[PDB]
């Protein structure tokens, strides 16, 4: 989970709605409301400093050649689609598929559409730039060498990597298959998430439903 | 005069085709900032210079200088 | 070389500390925080909560203590509700600062004891070493970061083979300058001559994809040759 | 969440930019690299080992 949804309430009119004889008496406990408001406040910009540090952490914002010819690996899941409508990747549109006054909602600072763009950009910066595009300035390296390089960080040389390169490339083509599947049946995969929003709703619901008790 | 977000309302300053940083976050990516003769001036946030990167299955990149830097961290 | 830009380097850290008061929002904000949280509960005294008045020793000055209990019990249970809903400011923000106090204590002990690995837990790039600073409430690092400048296009090959048997590199890749082949590490251009020092044999070259025909040196055959 | 964010945060930094030799940090076995992908209110990885 990154962010909540950055809620707010306007104390008066929940407290005393619509009657100055109300505010009157609530003018006397001083400044709750000037507390709480900046407290939720308090609340709602951090929920977006949350966001901006997990995914605002690349520069430029990359994207990938149009070839595909990455030693014979398939990131047609992952990558953006263009046909698409909307600008997102093909595993993305099962987990939004996934996941389903007084009081005002202020939309998160970035959106879908933008938030989808950085990791289009990080997934460009790994698949292309190896990992020096957070070190510095990105630097183009065959996707092959990459995983070759990648061997050595884990003891193992290079030699096993191109000697086996078609063989990992199906297996680890394949492994992409399954998580398709493995979303599509098991809708409840992503518990915590789900379990977010349904914990907000659940209070905010608690909320209003006090104003019926005497 | 008046411009409509996805956020809100918004009065007193000018839509711009444009794009910057964000210097003031008002919602769903329209970021409001004071520049020229000189008033407010609201727009979709930017997000760093689009940048392709020259990849090839035969095509590598390889430093020749380096700097150091000093960055300052607060805790 | 790299005494100068460190020189340089630390010189634009004073620049950027001495003009603009952005760069210590974090410090000066929790103490900014602690001062309204200190405030709203000083300024609550003033309020009546109900009672005819505020101050407890007018309202004992004008009443006799029998219906007394009645005003002040309504300031109790209003001043005693305040405190606690400070107190829990106080705790709830407590946490957090702990939060920051051990990734601090962390980020000193990995970031300068040491020399960590973790990107971008010691600043943009690779790290070098660090250096802390005292600071009211609060520490501030100064991170050394070694970072690649001037980059050039080659053109590359994930292995050679010269007597069908292919050659790896140890540490670094191939690259050519178009005419030559040269092996060189893999952060800094320093073309080595492709020898025998710098690979080792595995399988043979119809098996790996993309090598390419070449000749790798021997240091042996000449000093044999002799 | 915050704590989240930031544990996420890391991940994002040591586990996607770089590649980590903290074991079972990211995702069981040997870590490769690893894909960010978004989601709701959250992230999701593709570790890959």
């Amino acid at each position: 989970p990154v962010s909540m949804t950055k809620t707010s309430v306007d104390c008066t009119m929940y407290i005393c709605g619509d009657s100055t004889e109300c505010s009157n008496l609530l003018l006397q406990y001083g400044s709750f409301c000037t507390q709480l408001n900046r407290a939720l406040t308090g609340i709602a910009v951090e929920q977006d400093k949350n966001t901006q540090e997990v995914f605002a952490q690349v520069k430029q914002i990359y994207k990938t050649p149009p070839i595909k010819d990455f030693g014979g690996f398939n990131f047609s899941q992952i990558l953006p689609d263009p046909s698409k409508p909307s600008k997102r990747s093909f595993i993305e549109d099962l987990l939004f598929n996934k996941v389903t006054n007084g009081l005002t909602v202020l939309p998160p600072l970035l959106t879908d559409e933008m938030i989808a763009q950085y990791t289009s950009a990080l997934l460009a910066g790994t698949i292309t730039s190896g990992w020096t595009f957070g070190a510095g300035a990105a630097l183009q390296i065959p996707f092959a060498m990459q995983m070759a390089y990648r061997f050595n960080g884990i003891g193992v040389t290079q030699n096993v990597l191109y000697e086996n390169q078609k063989l990992i490339a199906n297996q680890f083509n394949s492994a992409i298959g399954k998580i398709q599947d493995s979303l599509s049946s098991t809708a409840s995969a992503l518990g915590k998430l789900q379990d977010v929003v349904n914990q907000n709703a659940q209070a905010l619901n608690t909320l209003v439903k006090q104003l019926s008790s005497n | 005069n008046v411009f409509q977000t996805r956020a809100g309302c918004l009065i007193g300053a000018e839509h711009v085709n444009n794009s910057y940083e964000c210097d003031i976050p008002i919602g769903a990516g329209i970021c409001a900032s004071y520049q020229t003769s000189q008033s407010i001036i609201a727009y979709t946030m930017s997000l760093g210079a689009e940048n392709s990167v020259a990849y090839s299955n035969n095509s590598i990149a390889i430093p020749t200088n380096f700097t150091i830097s000093v960055t300052t961290e607060i805790l | 070389l790299i005494a100068n830009q460190f020189n340089s380097a630390i010189g634009k850290i004073q620049d950027s500390l001495s003009s603009t008061a952005s760069a210590l929002g974090k410090l000066q904000d929790v103490v900014n925080q602690n001062a309204q949280a200190l405030n709203t509960l000083v300024k609550q005294l003033s309020s009546n909560f109900g009672a005819i008045s505020s101050v407890l020793n007018d309202i004992l000055s004008r009443l006799d203590p029998p219906e007394a209990e009645v005003q002040i019990d309504r300031l109790i249970t209003g001043r005693l509700q305040s405190l606690q809903t400070y107190v829990t400011q106080q705790l709830i923000r407590a946490a957090e600062i702990r939060a920051s106090a051990n990734l601090a204590a962390t980020k000193m002990s990995e970031c300068v004891l040491g020399q960590s690995k973790r990107v971008d837990f010691c600043g943009k790039g690779y790290h070098l070493m660090s250096f802390p600073q005292s600071a009211p409430h609060g520490v501030v690092f100064l991170h050394v970061t070694y970072v690649p400048a001037q980059e050039k296009n080659f053109t590359t090959a994930p292995a050679i083979c010269h007597d069908g048997k292919a050659h790896f590199p140890r540490e670094g890749v191939f690259v050519s300058n178009g005419t030559h082949w040269f092996v060189t590490q893999r952060n800094f251009y320093e073309p080595q001559i492709i020898t025998t020092d710098n690979t080792f044999v595995s399988g043979n070259c119809d098996v790996v994809i993309g090598i390419v025909n070449n000749t790798v040196y021997d240091p042996l055959q000449p000093e044999l040759d002799s």
